[PDB]
Formats: C-alpha cells, structure tokens, sequence
RNA sequence: GGGCUUUCGUUUUCCUAUAUAGGAAAAUGAACAGU
C-alpha cells in the first residue's frame, strides 16, 4: 500500500494536504484534510469504499520474515488459520474486569489473558494472587546489560512474574507472631520455609500456550468432561511433537530448535542475528519440573508447584498434557529417579472452560502487556511488549525486571540476616542455590539426551548483570 | 568527512559487481583529492578447527575488516613492486632515517570504513549509552574471541576479535612483520563505523583500552611503534530497521593492483568457491610469494633462507613490540592473547 | 499507534514610534530528532 502526498498548499498555521492511496496498481479518490494523519484517513477510508467487495487493496508486502516449517507445515497453518474450572475462569475475568472497569479505551483489543489463583481450603471460593497479558516479547536490538527489560511478555510470562513478587511480599509479612496466619511453615530443620500443605496454586489461561501445545486445528476441540481419574493420557503420534521450539524475532510460528548453531551472543544479536526467545509450553514445562519459585526464592523456600490448568481456548487433553508435563515421561520413569526431592515432577489436572468464547478475532493484535499482583492493591503495569519497558515517553523500569526482583532480593537478605548472600551478583547469587542449579542442568541434559534439542539460553553478558 | 568515504566505498563495490557487510581502506592523496578505494572486503564468517591448515593455504578470517588488511597487504607489495628510482617522486614511499627502509610519505594516508561495528568492544552498550573513552564498569575493556557458528564473541584455535585486532593493528601498524623489513609502521589516519557506533565503546576498544591507567604504556613502546589515536566518525544518515536479512558466507576481496577480477571465498572453509578448491590470493603462501619476491627484486638475499616463522622472527623490533604490547595486555588484566602453535608457520615455500 | 523535549504562522493584549511597521506574553495548526 501507498498513500500518496498529492499536494501541500496554505499558511502553516492552516494548511490543506491532498493525499491519494495506491494499492499496487489501482490508485483511489484523492482527498483534502486539515492534516497529515486525517489526510492518510480519509484516503483509506475513500480507498475501501470504493473496494470493500474488491479487495484487490488487501494483499501486498508483510514485513517481518516467515517460516512455519515442522514438515509441510503450510497446511496445518492455512487450516489453524480458517477444580471446577470455570470458576477460576470467571474468577481471572472479573479481576480483570474489576481492575480495568474504567481505565483507557487502549486496553478494548483482543489479548491473552492469564491468571494464577491460591485456595486455602476446601471451601475457599479462590482469590486471584497474579494477572498478566500480552502477546508479543522484545527484539533483539532492544536488549539490555544491566537487567533493565523483560525478554517476554506472554500472558503466562508475565503471570509467573507477578507469582514471583506476591512470594517476596508474603516471606516480607511473615515472621514468629504471624507464622500460623502465613501460607508459609517451617520444614525439616528450619533452614527454609515451605507452603502450607493445605494451600494450593492453579493457572487459567485464556488460549493454548504457545509452542507444542497448540500443534492442533480449533476444530480438533475435545468437549469439557469432568473426570474423576487424575491419569494423563499423552499421545505421541509422531516423532516431531515433543520438539522444543522458541518465538523468534520478527518472524511467525513457532519453529523448533533446528540444527542452528548459531551461539546466543550478545554483539552477535546486536549486528543482526534472530533473537529466539523459548515457547510458553517449555518455560511451563519447566515450572513442572522445577518449581514457580525461580532460583534465587529457593534459597529459603522449597519449590512451590501447580495443581491445576485451565483453558479458555484450543485445548486438546492428549496435546496439552505431553506439553506440560508428559513429555519427559516418555520413555520411563528413569528420569523421576534421577531427579533429587524436593524437586519432582509435577502433574496438574488438566481442564478446559465449559463453551469458549467463539469470538476469537486473528488479527489486531496490539503490543500492550498488563501486569498486577496481589500487594499491589489497585495498581497496575502496563508495558509495551516489544521494547520491554513501561509503556510511555519516560520508558521508566517495569516492576517485574531482573532488577527490581534483585532489589527485592537484597531487602529480604538484609530482613532475614543473610550477609553472605548480600555481596553476591545476580549470576552468583542464582549459581549459590547448588541444588537448584544442579537440578536445571540435570533437567536440560535429560532433556537434550532423550532427543527432544537443546534448551536456548540468553546471552551470558545480559543473564549476570552489573549492580 | 565520513560520508565521502562511505559513499566511495559503496560506489566501487557497486560497480565492481555489476558484472551487506562490507569493509575498504582508502588512500587519500591530498587533502583537496577526493580519495581512492584501494582495498575492499565483504563477508561475516570464520572457519573453524577442521578447516584450519597447517601448510596455511586457508584464510582462517574471513571478516570484512581482515580481508580488507589483507588486500591492503598485497597492494603495499604491489607498490613495493613499482618502486624504482626513476618513479620515486611520483610513489608514495619517501626514505627514511638511515636509509635502510622506505617511509610512507607525510601527505598520504589512509581510512578505514567498516559497515557495521567490529566484533567484540565495539558494541557492548545499550540505548542507556580528543578521545573520550568509557570505563564504567570492570568488565569492560576485556578481550574476546570470535565463535563458530556466529557473528558474535565470547570473552576469554580460536580467533580474537575484530576490536581487539583493530586494536593490535592501531598498536603495532597495518603493514605486519614482513613489510617491516622494508617499512616504517603505518597507522590509520580515520576509522568510519556505518551502523552500531558508539564514541565511548569504540575508542576504548580499538586505541584508548591501553591508556586506562595513565601514560605508563607509551614511554616503554620503543620507536618508532606508537599508540596511535585514530580519528573515529560516522556516516550521517542510516537506515532504521535493522537488517535481519539472511546473509551468505561468501567472501569478495579485491585489491586496486588487480584491475576487475574479484575473488570469491567460502568463510565455512576459506578457500575460493569452485569445485577444484582454488588457492585463496590472500592466503599465506601468496603473501609468502609476493614478499619473496620483493626481496630477490631488492637483492636481499639473506631473508630468501627464512621460511615464514624465520623471517617473521627476523623482524626484531617489531616481534619485541608485538610481546611488550602483549604483556602490556595480560599486566593490566585483560587476559592472555592467543597465539597459533609455530608449526603452522613453519612452512617452506616450494 | 501513542507520548515528553527549533521553527514557520492567527488573534487578542502590552509597549515604541508614526491608522501603520517593529518588539514582547498566551494558546492555536504541520515538520522535526534524543527517549
Ligand atoms: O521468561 P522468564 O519466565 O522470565 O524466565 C527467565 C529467563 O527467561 P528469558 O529467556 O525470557 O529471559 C531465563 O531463561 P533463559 O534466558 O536462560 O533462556 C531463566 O534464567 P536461568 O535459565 O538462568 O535460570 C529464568 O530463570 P528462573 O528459573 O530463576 O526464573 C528467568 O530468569 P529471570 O528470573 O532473571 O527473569
Ligand atoms: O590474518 P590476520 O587475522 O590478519 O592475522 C594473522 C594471524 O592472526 P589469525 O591467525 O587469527 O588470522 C596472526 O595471529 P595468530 O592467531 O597467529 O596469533 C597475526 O600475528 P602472528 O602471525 O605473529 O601470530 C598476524 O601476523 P602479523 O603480526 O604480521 O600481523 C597475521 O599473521 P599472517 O598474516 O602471517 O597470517
Ligand atoms: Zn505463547
Ligand atoms: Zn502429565
Ligand atoms: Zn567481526
Ligand atoms: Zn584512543
């Protein structure tokens, strides 16, 4: 498309601009407008009246590079293209309609929409303790050396993030006068805390996570059974599901791990190499396998595990079952006992909304991520998702970066008498946990050797950052 | 200044190749002369430990600045090779002190353009960020070796970067220890960066990464090796958008001796494209050649004896510079620079 | 897409001088580059 400055003319305080649209060949009504921007307007607008049956207008140029190549993968996108679980739903939506009842009209697109919620008991109705949205992650020109972005904004990303600050808040409130009240008790030794064995977590997200989980056509839609059993029922059917795969930048799809050899670097992504960022499903598989707490949380806690995922789009038990959790079951339980307690696998049930919501628009989709947790009251983060920042002329620090979670992490250091851990850097202090570094290389071996690729790690210059 | 010599360089290569990463050297007579490309180079790759030879008839950098030196090379023996006493007025080469090697002539110099910015200093920043360099944290400044299988670098077989070579070049001079037996040093008059380029980054990396600690590094540096500063700039205007653009391994080198016959390199191996796997013109042994031939032409016989590592080592000022430089490296805490073991130097020419 | 940070150019108002030109505050419309 091409919109056209036919003519300038009149006194700067009041100009006339002329502007014509040209779609290829065919050229459209020229029009006057008091500005540039309502010139372009009135030009497409003028444009798809005279075409809207036409549509020899819609075709020409998209600009980012594709590739949604598994094995004859065209098709399978041509034809993508054409506890009670509805309760955390509608739990996740009125929170989130709660909280956005009447800010700006920007947030009125479509977006994904994630949510983590913490039950107490048996009769707790269930309180939403995370929010995030977004659908998009950074470019690799807009990386950061000191830990002053987010590499992702994925609903479920962002979610997790929020999880992580409700954590540092809930380990600030507690102490000894409070310990009955805090989710939190002591476990062998004292060392380190751990959850309440009465509390629980469950995740809602609104579409399919992104990667080996959505390998499937919306009409391959199983209907919602409540099933009393708790077995999974993974399907394998061929050898390229189970593939590990990543976002990469300013392409579409999700492609998996090929034989690329090209080194994460951070001068290399800088002089213009892809920047592939791993797929939701991996990062939840490996919350299944490790925990939500991250590594630096482990110092005083156990892992903190889910019980619960829920669907509000594209679910497919057989699929979505190998994509959180089955996969590294495959091929016996050699793995199980090859991790060390407290880290184990970890089963949620899996379930999906009673009817989904048929109005799922594919295009427009805008950039802005959402983010809210539980101390957080009434307040909150908005980003734009392909810069990683707070979305605004300041581009001021989100508060879900590496380096506010690192200052959280000094403040709970200094609160819990921790000196040693207090002069160590961000890289340092994630490699002090032995445990739960041992644990990650452990899984990403298993996972590379069973046949599934190799996980892709940032850059070392941007994972230890200068504080 | 900067966009003259951007735009001479874009212009030769266009025309060149009418019959992207790219590098050139340009010679500028006077200062009212326009200038000449006289050394051209393109490519992003570099070989690996399987394609490295121990005869060394593989280039084992196949990076556009690299190339470009090694062009420089081969039209400075080129030079050498038109040199008589007939056209001594109108050469570039003056005598020097002492009359035993030639001199460039103050009036000619030289430039450097390279595309992008070099592998490894020279672009660790972000939008957050007389030589002004920058020293604000303690790992800058550190070397870097290039990886296979990417543009990128890795802090410290392998293969530094193109900073820390830029560097070694504005230290020890672009002629290399051969031409030292016939010339003085010589060091870039200007270096000109097309995208990804920072003041602070960019002379820390290639010229100021050696003047942290005070003037405690020039005073041993014996004469006539110096420290130079070279003139840092950049093109005015560039593109936005990053290019992302999937970028061939081949590798197009010309010199201003050759008239208009490219050559074409596989970075992956280093070697010219063709099924026969012809003898790259800026290997080894072709340098080898050209200076061996230079020497009979100058009735040096001594130097005809000493293979590659003998007449490199022949060069004892410059070896002496080129080791001090290095201790001068790993003494301020930048690690070891790596060198080759000997044996692949230690070739006969047949 | 949004959004903070030299102009061109309107009126009113103030002043100079002789209705006139000039200077000044305000906002008003387009471009603009650092984030
Ligand atoms: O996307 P996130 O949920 O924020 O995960 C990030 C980050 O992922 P990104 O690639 O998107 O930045 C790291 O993944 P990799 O860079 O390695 O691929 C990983 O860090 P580690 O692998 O070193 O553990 C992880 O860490 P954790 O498991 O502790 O949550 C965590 O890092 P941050 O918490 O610092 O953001
Ligand atoms: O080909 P270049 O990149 O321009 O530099 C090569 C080589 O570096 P590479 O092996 O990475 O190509 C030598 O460095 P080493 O790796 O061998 O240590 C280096 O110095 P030395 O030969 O003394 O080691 C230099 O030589 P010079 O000092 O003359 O610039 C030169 O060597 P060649 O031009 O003979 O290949
Ligand atoms: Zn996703
Ligand atoms: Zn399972
Ligand atoms: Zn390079
Ligand atoms: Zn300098």
């Amino acid at each position: 498309a091409e919109f056209k400055l036919v003519d300038q003319s009149g006194p700067p305080h009041e100009p006339k601009f002329v502007y014509q649209a040209k779609v290829g060949g065919r050229w459209f009504p020229a029009v006057c407008a008091h500005s540039k921007k309502q010139g372009k307007q009135e030009a497409a607008d003028a444009a798809l009246r005279v075409l809207i049956g036409e549509n020899e207008k819609a075709e020409r140029m998209g600009f980012t590079e594709v590739t949604p190549v598994t094995g004859a993968s065209l098709r399978r996108t041509m034809l993508l293209l054409s506890t009670f679980h509805d309760q955390i739903a509608m739990l996740s939506h009125r929170c989130f309609n709660t909280l956005t009842n009447s800010f700006q009209p920007s947030l009125l697109g479509r977006k994904i929409l994630a949510a983590i919620i913490m039950k107490k008991d048996s009769e707790d109705m269930g309180v939403v303790v995370s929010l995030g949205t977004g659908n998009r992650c950074v470019k690799g020109d807009s990386l950061s050396l000191k830990g002053e972005t987010v590499n992702d904004c994925h609903a479920e990303i962002i979610s997790r993030r929020g999880f992580i600050r409700f954590l540092y808040s809930e380990l600030m409130k507690y102490n000894s006068q409070t310990a009955k009240d805090s989710i939190f008790e002591p476990a062998k030794g004292g060392e380190k805390l751990q959850i309440k064995k009465t509390v629980s977590f469950h995740l809602y997200i609104s579409t399919a996570p992104c990667g080996d989980g959505a390998l499937f056509d919306k009409s391959c839609s199983d209907r919602a059974m409540e099933s009393t059993e708790s077995r999974h029922y993974p399907v394998f059917e061929n050898p390229k599901q189970g593939k590990l795969r990543t976002k990469v930048e300013n392409g579409e799809g999700t492609i998996p791990v090929e034989s690329s050899d090209i080194v994460p670097t951070w001068d290399g992504i800088r002089l213009g190499e892809r920047l592939r960022t791993m797929s939701c499903s991996d990062k939840i598989l490996r919350w299944n396998v490790l925990g939500l707490q991250g590594a630096l949380l482990t110092h005083f806690l156990q892992p903190i595990y889910l019980k619960s995922v829920t669907l509000g789009y594209l679910f497919s038990q057989g699929h979505l079952t190998r994509a959180i959790c089955c996969r590294v079951t495959r091929d016996g339980s050699a793995f199980e006992d090859g991790l060390r307690h407290p880290f184990i696998v970890n089963h949620p049930k899996v379930g999906r909304v009673s009817i989904y919501d048929s109005k799922r628009q594919s295009g427009k989709t805008k950039e802005t991520s959402v983010n809210w947790c539980l101390a957080d009251g009434y307040d909150l983060e908005i980003l734009d998702g392909t810069r990683g920042t707070v979305d605004g002329p300041r581009n001021e620090l989100s508060r879900v970066s590496k380096k506010n979670i690192f200052l959280l992490f000094k403040k709970l250091c200094s609160f819990r008498y921790r000196r040693d851990l207090l002069r160590l850097s961000y890289g340092e202090a994630k490699k002090a946990a032995r445990d739960y570094e041992t644990a990650k290389n452990y899984f990403k071996k298993g996972l590379k050797d069973m046949g599934y690729g190799n996980w892709i790690s940032k850059p070392q210059e941007e994972k230890n950052f200068y504080l | 200044f900067h966009d003259q010599i951007a735009m001479l360089s874009h212009r030769c290569f266009n025309t060149l190749t009418n019959s992207k990463i790219l590098a050139a050297i340009i010679m500028k007579k006077d200062s009212e002369d326009m200038g000449v490309v006289v050394s051209l180079g393109t490519g992003n790759r570099c070989v690996k430990g399987d394609s490295l030879s121990l005869k060394g008839e593989t280039v084992n950098d196949c990076h556009a600045e690299i190339i470009s030196r090694r062009g420089f090379i081969r039209f400075l023996y080129s030079e050498l090779m038109k040199y008589n006493s007939q056209t001594a007025k109108d050469s570039i080469f003056e005598p020097a002190k002492g009359g035993e090697k030639l001199q460039i002539k103050k009036t000619v110099s030289f430039h450097l353009y390279i595309s992008t910015a070099p592998c490894g200093d020279g672009a660790l920043f972000d939008k957050s960020c007389r030589h002004y360099p920058v020293f604000e944290n303690p790992k800058q400044g550190k070397l870097r070796t290039k990886v296979e299988n990417g543009e990128g670098t890795i802090p410290v077989l392998r293969t530094m970067s193109c900073s820390d070579k830029i560097l070694r070049w504005n230290v020890l001079g672009l002629q290399g220890a051969l031409l030292t037996h016939f010339l003085q040093p010589i060091y870039l008059k200007s270096v000109t960066l097309g995208y990804l380029f920072s003041q602070g980054h960019l002379t820390r990396a290639i010229c100021c990464r050696v003047t942290r600690d005070g003037s405690a590094f020039e005073d041993g540096l014996r004469h006539p090796f110096i420290v130079n500063h070279p003139k840092v700039g950049r093109v005015s205007i560039y593109d936005s958008k990053r290019q992302s653009g999937k970028t061939k391994e081949t590798s197009v080198n010309w010199c201003l001796a050759d008239g208009y016959d490219l050559e074409i390199l596989d970075g992956t191996r280093g070697t010219v494209d063709g099924p026969r796997n012809e003898l790259s013109r800026v290997s080894k042994k072709n340098i080898f050649l050209l200076f061996k031939k230079l020497c009979s032409f100058r009735y040096r016989r001594d130097l005809l004896r000493l293979s590659y590592g003998e007449a490199k080592k022949a060069a004892r000022d410059y070896e002496t510079a080129k080791n001090y430089f290095k201790k001068g490296l790993k003494d301020m805490g930048y690690g070891n620079w790596i060198s080759k073991p000997q044996e692949e130097k230690n070739f006969y020419l047949c």
